């Protein structure tokens, strides 16, 4: 945890500081999106009925 | 030849199953009556659920806590599966949960404050492999569904808040069936809910939904 390079790696020289950022979001199915049951049908999500 | 329905809660059974009744109609306008109960039933009958919650020592939903072999978005989708029951004029309020056990944390568990109900009593929230602290709220809000499209994503304001989506319409299951009597018929209506309300105040606050959209027609004028 500290026989890195001072800074975690050579750096490529040239480079002063660098950061990494990490985002994550769910994504919910829609309009669009593309099923396929696994007999080779498929098939592109057309719409979305309410439940009664 | 005047006929007019009255309401009856006959054949209960079953977990939250019921089977209600109007005994006379006009022969012809039961299945009227039947689909109107149906749809309206399904589609704006209005609750209350969980929608936001801040637990102890977390940031959001991609963590976890110690001692806990839940984690916490599995712990996120726990909650959305409590059954609450709210009081006439209550419309917002705060709950409050705080333990230090060492075994299964039950939905039975939050705090008994007034106006609350909390039906789903054997539902776990999380279990604590290790006895240690334990703490969180979440806001319960009346409600009625509208659709994956017009939700507000309801805003957050402190540092821990995790947005929670939330299915208010208590209704599961509908489906009627029409009897001829002579002259006169019976609608024998099946409905099956999560417990949060009862069944003859459901279908008389369906049907005075459903005439209060129908008496424009009585007037043809804007309203």
């Amino acid at each position: 945890k500290k026989k890195s390079i001072t800074q975690s790696n050579e750096l490529s020289p040239g480079v002063l500081k660098t950061v990494k950022v990490f985002v994550a979001i769910k994504k919910r199915i829609q309009p669009g999106d593309k099923m396929a049951g696994r007999h080779g049908n498929k098939g592109v999500v057309s719409r979305v009925l309410p439940v009664e | 030849l005047e006929f007019v329905p009255n309401i009856q809660l006959k054949e209960d059974l079953g977990a939250f199953s019921y089977k209600v009744q109007l005994s006379p109609v006009e022969k012809g306008m039961a299945h009227i009556l039947g689909n109107s109960i149906r749809r309206v039933l399904l589609s704006s009958l209005s609750g209350a659920s969980i929608i936001k919650v801040n637990i102890a020592n977390v940031l959001h939903e991609y963590s976890t806590l110690e001692d806990v072999k839940e984690d916490v978005v599995e712990i996120v989708s726990n909650l959305k599966k409590v059954a609450i029951k709210l009081d006439t004029g209550i419309d917002r309020l705060d709950l409050e949960l705080s333990v230090n056990k060492s075994g299964v944390v039950s939905a039975g568990d939050f705090k008994t404050t007034q106006g609350v109900e909390i039906i789903n009593k054997d539902q776990p929230i999380a279990t604590l492999t290790n006895q240690r602290a334990f703490s969180l709220t979440a806001t319960v809000s009346v409600g009625r569904n509208v659709g994956i499209l017009s939700a507000i994503p309801t805003e957050l304001e402190r540092v821990g808040d995790i947005a929670v989506d939330a299915d208010f319409n208590p209704i599961k299951r509908v489906a009627f069936e029409v009897f001829d009597n002579g002259d006169s018929e019976t609608l024998e209506v099946f409905v099956k809910t999560n417990g949060t309300i009862e069944p003859l105040a459901a279908v008389t606050k369906a049907l005075e939904y459903f005439c209060e959209q129908i008496s424009v027609f009585v007037s043809l004028r804007v309203p």
